[PDB]
């Protein structure tokens, strides 16, 4: 693909978010989800690789299907009320139409099944854009509309998402459905608090983006989408897994790190709330999480694996192209737990 | 809500049923996307006419235009994977697990 | 400015430095013969960049200093005791075979990224497509498993598809006890341990299968040792070939782009080489490993990045 | 919920109201702005770290130009939020004065008169 | 030496160096003058001062 | 509280910017000088806590504990940097780092005002004990090990924050001064029962409770010498000291609720110290002493009286000296031998007779022989325990007497009898091993002219 | 060849008696080996050791026993020779109590 056309695609995928973003009309939102549909297609499907063409088919599907759900919900909200303002969703039947869509299209249990297959199915870079930018329209809608959600279903779909993600990731192998089942937990947890207060929504989606963007761009530099292939890496640059050891110590939700702070405040949040059940089995379901992090720590970076001969010649050679953000991003990513209170400044 | 609103929107639930439940053919399923399309052009319109909002006269047109754009992605779509393996059959799309 | 998206964006393409020279020549043939000179001799008279054949410590070569390494550091691989011990069971023979794979892989990418970044035309003695002679020869005397050569076709597989084949494939033919006489006259007491059947299954794999499917997707020009002498001859004879066959001609600036952003960045083009297939030949344990690169890294110029090494006379490098 | 989201008279993408220039500054010696500039220094030296460059000193400028920008956005960071958690204060307050019947003020027994029961350990 | 020129060498890029340096200065001299006029105006406003 | 801290913290650069060789020298020195000024906190009032600021105070059930965890950096460091001689330079300084990062740690952990803040520390204390446990470990077992290490405590904790943000949102503040005074009864309902449960299993597991044991054998043994060192001295006490201090807003809920916690610890007792008799290998005895030691400190902290808390205290003390000491009296044996079978080297008082002295002490200390502290600890924790019930005299005198009998059993089997003829390696007594073993012994011994200074609060 | 990779041999540990018979175990260096010996023994035996326990030994009665004693004594004193109560067995005054109503 040609780079100026592949600059144009990227630029309307981040326009149709952000007309999302920006749109008080519930026409203009469905259109900028079209629209990022649209452009995110070819994405996918850079590299040719038939099993690109396989997740770009599922993934088409998939989100055509919630893109009709959505409009459908949209027609009953408009036949109940003449509005097309987003607002609290005068219509029950319409509301839960709309969740059931907007939790397809983030890939919320049990319509997660898709997260795993299109993310092994596309490239580090795709995936990392899949992962971290596709999610950013749909919450923005769901907070909008969340003192109109019902809570019995928004909550259902989270603890299923965090059940799921953490029993999934346990079975793989490949990094990428590894990324993709802590995606599905991430969401689950996100959406768990959401009814309750949206600024922990926020604040649990960029702390899980900045981490999910540390761990893509560490993926990419030691070109590695097997455990086999990661357990390679020590032997090549030690600093590397030493970081990634770090960033998946973190993402487990161990204190001091940076990923305990968005679970912290949204237990505290949900006990403020009378809700002492729920946050009390998330916790402990999160352990799942953890337990396939340390795993992937220990292939990579708390043991060696032997290496190859081959290993000999990749000495003499430096990384060419550098990432400029990777380091603020795992600084961002470890680092940040003493400046929790700065979350008042995202309300 | 009279008998129409009803029938209409048992024609968006009968599709979207056909969308769900797959058989073989890809475009059999692409045929379901385009009724579904098809379903909300009319009941939008039908409550546009009816409650005399005039402006609103125009988003069935675009809601037309964004369903071409979805089909002509999905035809697409088909090419590709019969040029994979002759067939638009979806039980070829099994390389990737879950 | 590296080249990469920005630069092609902004002008710079490929095709416009093609000038009918570019012409990628192997000059292919069996051991001893005589196409290194020839090489040489026909880099010279069209104006070409020559490339000596890529051995053990090719890489080396392109690197902080030229200066060959340590076998230990580099290679870990003889051909000395390969020709002393074809079948040792240390598994110095698919060791080597394979890390004169990745040599040749590497001088092949060197090779492309010269000609699309100057548009200079580039002589190579052997290729990624010719290295398999050798790979056959050792298994059909019995010095690899069958599982090294599945190994081996494994990498191939997924390296030599992404880059273009030579335009020009030149073949020396010179019989079994011609170049046995000529390895007795040379003097190397560990070259002439090469048996008959060896050097025959070679110019077999030759003969058989790489002239055959190298001349369906361009012609190859086959000489004999007195011919091969005839240095003018065979350039006039590459002077009106009509290339016509090979994908070259169905290039475009972005699919040039594509290769061009491929051949730099050398450890992506060794990417798979170090697939992770435990074979004992080529497996190293972590202990070994971790020995081996710690020792690496205390050479001279290795422990930094180029221009940060205090101890080769960098300067200025807290201001980089 | 939103909380704050809809707060009469909030301009919508402002990042700084006139309101808050009545606060305090944060001074520049402030142990959050001094943790910012630690943060932009391990920035830079994982910056040397994965570029293969000598960890400590490899580039000056480089190490300068993290902690300054870390300083920089942690300034202004940290005023946002202190005017936030002063808008909090301030409704707070307000509302409290504005609805007496919802918070009563109880005249408070002493100890003297309060019967706590006694349970003994042993 | 190097076998290849390794053309980022011993004379720095001196542009990207006084770009860098002149930025962090900038910032500074912004943040420190930024500092200045936000206690003036919060002692203006206060009664303070 | 910040001129212990930020020295402390001032090790980290020290030790990386040191030479190759300087390494160990330069934090011994100055870890050790960090122990002297920690000696400052020891002058403790009998009315009030020391109050530093809104966020460190200090009391005298905290003030031994952060003595003993300054103290320990030092050995650790001495019995470290022998089996660590053929690492990189890179590698040793990235162990030391985690040493020190686990010393901030403990420190700021045991001086926490805010139980949030404890909680915090607290939990961070586990990343850098399972690097070192998981990457300095000699065996492949070192990998399971860890994750034992790893979920037991982190199930046990995970309630606790839960029920801990939902105290403040009910009481109002966390800080343990206020939560003191302001203190009220836990009525008797489900609700308590279970918020009682969540504010105490987290520590018990860090103890360990007999029944949630099995981490600490598996910990202990695959761990490095310096890693099972602060497992034993100060990561175990980390369960007292919580319990201790969480105790105030359990009560009167407390007298039932223990009862099952008092029978385990007081059965468990008995269970552990006899499993010390049948047991092939030698550290992995040692780790269960601790787990027999460690049910006394349940029992006297659940039973809830001064004297049973001062009990407590010297013996949290005395078993982080001597459990320290035993760990590193066996790794010189294991550095000789390679391998932790108690039988495979024999008669070693014949070969090496200064350490064989060291055994005899380290044996005796932790049978509690008096006037020692561990004797101290164990005799008030049994008187408080006879107050509680008298028939508790028949588990706790059963208890001595396996004690005793375990404890001179490893006296025996690896001292006396005959040396095994094919060993010739033994090397005799470096004089590092012989200072290690000297520094462990003879602050115990000393502890035993002022005693008050490790009673406690209590006192 | 029936081994699964090239790895070195398991290597013998090295005595330190060997190059430095009086090596203190400390390091191969026999200069660093003594220095780290002389460090640590001066600064735990000498300074911790010694001046730490006089230091603790030394500590001013911050816990206010022998004024407890005093005030003891002081009231001992005076209540004897009033003929008073030695001890008091409420704390608190009576009068500043308020209970309950009524017994029922
Ligand atoms: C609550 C407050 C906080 C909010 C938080 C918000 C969210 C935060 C971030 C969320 C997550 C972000 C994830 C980003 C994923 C991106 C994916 C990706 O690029 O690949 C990874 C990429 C992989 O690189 P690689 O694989 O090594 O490179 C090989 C190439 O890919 C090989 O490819 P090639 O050979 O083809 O190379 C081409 C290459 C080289 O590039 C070129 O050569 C340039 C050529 C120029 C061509 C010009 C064409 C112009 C014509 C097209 C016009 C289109 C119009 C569209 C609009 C239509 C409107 C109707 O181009 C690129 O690589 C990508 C170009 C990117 C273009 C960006 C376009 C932006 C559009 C903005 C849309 C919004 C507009 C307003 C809309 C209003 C509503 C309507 O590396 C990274 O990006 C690392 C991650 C970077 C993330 C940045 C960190 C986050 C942001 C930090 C900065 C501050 C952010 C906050 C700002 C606050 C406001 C001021
Ligand atoms: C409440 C806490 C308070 C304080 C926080 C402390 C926590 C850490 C600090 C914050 C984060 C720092 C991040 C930046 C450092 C990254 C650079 C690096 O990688 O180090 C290599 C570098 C050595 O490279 P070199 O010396 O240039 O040449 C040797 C070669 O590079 C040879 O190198 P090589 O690459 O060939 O060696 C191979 C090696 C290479 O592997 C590594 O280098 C490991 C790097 C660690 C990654 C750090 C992740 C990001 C930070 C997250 C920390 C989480 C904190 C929470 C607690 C959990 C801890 C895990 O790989 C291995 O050995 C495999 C072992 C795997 C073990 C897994 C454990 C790794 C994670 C542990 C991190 C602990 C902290 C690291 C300490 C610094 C080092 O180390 C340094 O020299 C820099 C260290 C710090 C510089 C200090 C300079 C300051 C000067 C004094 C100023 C005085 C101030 C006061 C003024 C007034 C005075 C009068
Ligand atoms: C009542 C005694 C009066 C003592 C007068 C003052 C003496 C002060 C000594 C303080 C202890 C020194 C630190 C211990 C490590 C020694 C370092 C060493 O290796 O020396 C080798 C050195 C050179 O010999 P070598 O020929 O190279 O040795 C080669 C082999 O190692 C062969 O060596 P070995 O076979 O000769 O073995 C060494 C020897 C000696 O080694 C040791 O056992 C030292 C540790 C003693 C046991 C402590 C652990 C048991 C728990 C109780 C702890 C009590 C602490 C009291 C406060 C201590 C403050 C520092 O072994 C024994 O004699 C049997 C030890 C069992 C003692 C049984 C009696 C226990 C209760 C005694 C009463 C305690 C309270 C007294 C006050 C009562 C009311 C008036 O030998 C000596 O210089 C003699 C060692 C000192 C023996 C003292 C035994 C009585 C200690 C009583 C406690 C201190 C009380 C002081 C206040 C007055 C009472
Ligand atoms: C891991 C830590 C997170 C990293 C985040 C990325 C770091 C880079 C900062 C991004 C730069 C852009 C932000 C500031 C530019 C202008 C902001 C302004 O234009 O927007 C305002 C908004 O300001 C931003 O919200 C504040 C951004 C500050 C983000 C930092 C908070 C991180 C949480 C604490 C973790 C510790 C981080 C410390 C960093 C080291 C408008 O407010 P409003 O339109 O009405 O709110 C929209 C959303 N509502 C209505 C639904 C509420
Ligand atoms: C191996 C190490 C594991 C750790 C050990 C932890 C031990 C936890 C045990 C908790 C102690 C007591 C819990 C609750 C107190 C009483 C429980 C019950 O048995 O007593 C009766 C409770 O009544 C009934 O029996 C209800 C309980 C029956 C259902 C619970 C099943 C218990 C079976 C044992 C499960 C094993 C526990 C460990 C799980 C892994 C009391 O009679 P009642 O007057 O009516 O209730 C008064 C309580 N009020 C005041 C709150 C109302
Ligand atoms: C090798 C040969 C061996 C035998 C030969 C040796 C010769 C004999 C030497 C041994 C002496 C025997 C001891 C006899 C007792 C006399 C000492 C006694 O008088 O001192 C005590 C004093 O001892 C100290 O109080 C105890 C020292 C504290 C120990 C701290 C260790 C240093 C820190 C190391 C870190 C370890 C971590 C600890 C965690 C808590 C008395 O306390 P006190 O009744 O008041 O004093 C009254 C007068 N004052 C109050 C004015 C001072
Ligand atoms: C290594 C293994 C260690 C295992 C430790 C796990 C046990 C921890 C104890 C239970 C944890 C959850 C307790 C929740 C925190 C308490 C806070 C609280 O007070 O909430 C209660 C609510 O309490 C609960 O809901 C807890 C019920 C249990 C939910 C999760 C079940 C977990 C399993 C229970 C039995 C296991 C506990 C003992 C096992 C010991 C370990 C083997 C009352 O609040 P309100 O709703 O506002 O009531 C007043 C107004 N209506
Ligand atoms: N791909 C290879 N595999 C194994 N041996 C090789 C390979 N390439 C070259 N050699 C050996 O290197 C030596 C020189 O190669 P050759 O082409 O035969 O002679 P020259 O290039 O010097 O004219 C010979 O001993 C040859 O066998």
């Amino acid at each position: 693909m040609n780079p100026i056309i592949y600059t144009t695609l990227i630029m309307t995928v981040m326009s149709g978010t952000m007309l999302v973003m920006i749109s008080s009309h519930w026409l203009l939102i469905w259109i900028g989800f079209e629209m990022n549909l649209l452009a995110m297609i070819p994405v996918l499907m850079k590299n040719f690789n038939p099993r690109a063409t396989e997740a770009a088919t599922k993934y088409f599907l998939t989100q055509a299907t919630a893109s009709m759900m959505l409009m459908m919900a949209i027609i009953i909200n408009l036949l109940y009320s003449g509005q097309w303002t987003i607002t609290k969703m005068f219509n029950p039947v319409a509301m839960t139409m709309m969740t059931m869509a907007l939790a397809m299209k983030l890939g919320l249990s049990p319509f997660h099944f898709w997260v795993p297959e299109v993310t092994q199915g596309i490239s580090l870079q795709a995936g990392l854009l899949l992962l971290t930018w596709q999610k950013l329209a749909p919450l923005s809608v769901l907070c909008q509309i969340s003192q109109s959600i019902n809570p019995n279903l928004m909550l259902t779909m989270a603890m299923l998402s965090i059940l799921i993600g953490g029993w999934g990731g346990l079975n793989q192998t490949q990094l990428r459905k590894i990324m993709a089942y802590s995606s599905i937990a991430h969401m689950g947890w996100m959406t768990a608090v959401l009814p309750y207060n949206t600024t922990m929504t926020i604040l649990n989606l960029l702390i899980y983006i900045t981490m999910t963007l540390a761990m893509f761009m560490l993926l990419i530099h030691s070109s590695a989408t097997t455990t086999l292939s990661l357990s390679h890496t020590w032997n090549k640059m030690p600093v590397i897994t030493s970081l990634m050891m770090v960033t998946l110590l973190s993402m487990g939700g161990l204190p001091p790190l940076s990923g305990f702070m968005p679970k912290w405040m949204i237990i505290q949040e949900m006990t403020k709330n009378e809700s002492i059940i729920m946050p009390t089995l998330m916790a402990m379901t999160a352990l799942l999480n953890l337990y396939f992090y340390m795993r992937l720590a220990y292939s990579s970076s708390l043991t060696m694996f032997p290496s190859t001969n081959n290993m000999k010649m990749k000495w003499q050679f430096e990384h060419t192209k550098q990432m400029k953000l990777l380091p603020t991003m795992i600084v961002l990513s470890t680092l940040v737990l003493p400046m929790t209170p700065a979350l008042s400044s995202l309300n | 809500m009279p008998l129409v609103y009803m029938n209409i929107i048992m024609a968006f639930a009968i599709a979207l049923a056909g969308l769900l439940m797959y058989r073989s053919h890809l475009m059999s399923s692409l045929l379901c996307l385009e009724g579904m399309m098809l379903s909300l052009f009319i009941m939008s319109t039908l409550i546009i006419l009816n409650t005399h909002f005039t402006l609103a006269n125009m988003m069935p047109i675009i809601l037309l235009v964004f369903a071409a754009c979805e089909a002509a992605l999905g035809l697409s779509l088909l090419v590709m994977v019969s040029n994979t393996y002759g067939t638009d059959y979806v039980q070829n799309l099994n390389l990737l697990q879950c | 400015l590296q080249y990469g998206p920005l630069a092609f964006v902004l002008g710079e393409r490929t095709t416009r430095k093609l000038t009918e020279t570019s012409k990628v020549i192997t000059v292919d043939g069996n051991i001893c013969s005589g196409k290194g000179r020839l090489a040489r001799e026909i880099a010279e008279k069209l104006g070409l960049r020559h490339f000596p054949e890529a051995g053990i410590h090719y890489a080396d070569s392109t690197t902080g200093d030229g200066k060959p390494l340590d076998v230990q550091l580099s290679g870990n691989c003889s051909l000395e005791k390969f020709y002393d011990d074809p079948k040792s069971n240390d598994g110095n023979s698919y060791r080597l075979q394979s890390w004169l794979y990745a040599s040749r892989l590497l001088q092949y990418a060197d090779a492309l990224e010269h000609l699309l970044s100057t548009g200079q035309g580039v002589v190579l003695e052997r290729s990624i497509y010719s290295d398999f002679v050798f790979l056959e020869a050792m298994y059909r005397q019995g010095f690899i498993r069958k599982q090294c050569v599945e190994h081996y076709n494994e990498v191939k597989k997924v390296t030599a598809c992404e880059y273009l084949p030579p335009h020009v494939v030149v073949y020396v033919d010179v019989p079994v006890p011609e170049i046995q006489s000529r390895i007795q006259k040379k003097g190397n007491p560990h070259e002439m341990k090469i048996t008959a059947a060896y050097l025959q299954d070679i110019e077999n794999a030759y003969k058989k299968t790489f002239l055959p499917e190298m001349s369906e997707k361009c012609e190859v020009l086959q000489y004999s040792a007195r011919e091969a002498e005839d240095a003018e001859k065979v350039v006039e004879d590459i002077e009106y070939l009509k290339c016509d066959k090979g994908p070259w001609p169905d290039q475009d600036d972005r699919t040039f782009h594509r290769l061009r952003m491929l051949v730099q960045n050398k450890l992506e083009v060794l990417n798979y080489t170090t697939i992770p297939v435990y074979l004992p030949e080529i497996t190293i344990g972590a202990h070994q490993s971790d020995r081996v690169f710690q020792k690496f890294t205390e050479l001279p110029g290795r422990k930094y990045s180029p221009g940060y090494n205090e101890d080769v006379g960098d300067k200025w490098i807290w201001l980089k | 919920m939103t909380m704050m989201s809809g707060r009469p008279g909030r301009v919508p993408l402002q990042f700084l109201p006139n309101e808050a220039r009545s606060l305090p500054p944060p001074k520049l010696t402030d142990p959050r702005l001094v943790y910012m500039g630690f943060l932009g220094y391990c920035s830079g030296l994982i910056d040397n770290a994965i570029r293969r460059r000598p960890v400590v000193s490899a580039g000056l400028h480089r190490q300068l130009l993290y902690v300054t920008s870390f300083v920089f956005f942690g300034y202004y960071l940290l005023k946002r939020q202190d005017y936030m958690y002063a808008l909090r204060d301030h409704d707070m307050f307000a509302y409290v004065k504005s609805h007496p019947e919802d918070f009563p003020e109880k005249d408070k027994k002493t100890y003297g008169e309060i019967l706590e029961e006694f349970h003994p350990v042993r | 030496k190097f076998y290849i020129r390794e053309p980022p060498h011993g004379s720095p890029d001196w542009l990207k160096v006084g770009l860098t340096l002149g930025t962090s200065v900038f910032l500074w001299i912004y943040l420190i003058k930024q500092h200045k006029e936000d206690v003036l105006e919060y002692k203006r406003r206060n009664g303070l001062e | 509280m910040l001129k212990i801290i930020i020295p402390t913290t001032m090790l980290l650069p020290m030790t990386w910017m040191s030479k190759h060789n300087m390494i160990w020298i330069n934090a011994t020195v100055h870890s050790l000088l960090i122990s002297l000024i920690s000696l400052s906190l020891l002058n403790q009032l009998g009315e009030n806590s020391l109050n530093f600021s809104l966020t460190f105070f200090s009391d005298s059930l905290s003030a031994p504990l952060l003595v003993l965890t300054t103290w320990l950096l030092p050995l650790m460091l001495m019995a470290s940097q022998s089996h660590l001689s053929k690492e990189t330079t890179t590698r040793k300084k990235l162990y030391i780092t985690m040493l020190i990062l686990l010393q901030l740690f403990l420190i700021m952990t045991f001086t926490a005002t805010e139980l949030i803040l404890f909680y915090i520390l607290f939990e961070a204390t586990l990343v850098p004990t399972l690097i070192i446990i998981t990457r300095w470990g000699n065996q492949t077992e070192r990998l399971n090990a860890g994750l034992y290490f790893l979920f037991y405590t982190l199930a046990g904790s995970l309630p606790l924050l839960v029920a801990l943000v939902y105290i403040q949102n009910t009481t109002g503040s966390l800080n343990f001064l206020i939560i003191h005074y302001w203190s009220h009864p836990l009525s008797n309902s489900w609700s308590n029962i279970f918020m009682w449960l969540a504010c105490i299993m987290a520590f018990m597991v860090k103890m360990p409770l007999y029944g949630l044991h099995l981490w600490l054998p598996k910990a202990h043994v695959e761990a490095p010498i310096a890693g099972s060192m602060v497992l034993a001295a100060v990561l175990l006490k980390l369960g007292g000291y919580g319990m201790m201090r969480i105790t105030t807003i359990l009560n009167p809920l407390t007298n039932y609720m223990a009862y099952p916690f008092l029978m385990l610890s007081m059965w468990g007792m008995i269970m552990t110290s006899s499993i010390c008799l049948r047991q092939t290998d030698l550290k992995s005895l040692i780790a269960y002493s601790s787990v027999s030691h460690m049910a006394l400190v349940i029992v006297a902290i659940m039973i809830q009286t001064p004297w049973s808390f001062m009990g407590a205290t010297a013996l949290m003390i005395a078993h982080g000296l001597t459990s320290s000491m035993l760990f590193c009296l066996a790794n010189t044996n294991y550095e000789r031998v390679h391998s932790r079978t108690m039988i495979l080297a024999r008669g070693l008082q014949t070969l090496l007779p200064l350490m064989a002295t060291w055994w005899l002490v380290a044996s005796l200390t932790n049978l509690a022989l008096p006037p020692s502290i561990n004797l101290i600890g164990e005799l008030f924790i049994i008187t408080a325990s006879f107050s509680w019930s008298n028939i508790t005299i028949i588990l706790m005198g059963m208890n001595m007497m396996i004690t005793a009998l375990y404890s001179l059993y490893m006296l025996i089997t690896t001292q006396r009898g005959k040396y095994t003829h094919h060993i010739n390696n033994i090397k005799p007594s470096f004089t590092r091993e012989n200072a290690l073993m000297a520094l462990h012994i003879l602050p115990l011994l000393l502890l035993t002219l002022n005693p008050k200074m490790i009673l406690g609060p209590l006192y | 060849p029936t081994i699964r990779l090239q790895e070195d041999p398991d290597p013998e540990d090295e005595n330190l008696y060997e190059k430095n018979p009086d090596s203190h175990g400390y390091d191969k260096d026999p200069i660093v080996d003594l220095w780290n010996m002389r460090v640590v023994f001066f600064f735990g035996f000498s300074i911790v050791l010694v001046l730490g326990s006089t230091f603790v030994a030394y500590l001013p009665d911050y816990r206010m026993q022998e004024w407890a004693r005093r005030e003891a004594e002081r009231l001992v004193k005076y209540r004897e020779a009033n003929g008073l109560p030695l001890m008091e067995s409420n704390c608190f005054d009576p009068n500043k109590i308020q209970l309950p109503e009524d017994e029922d």
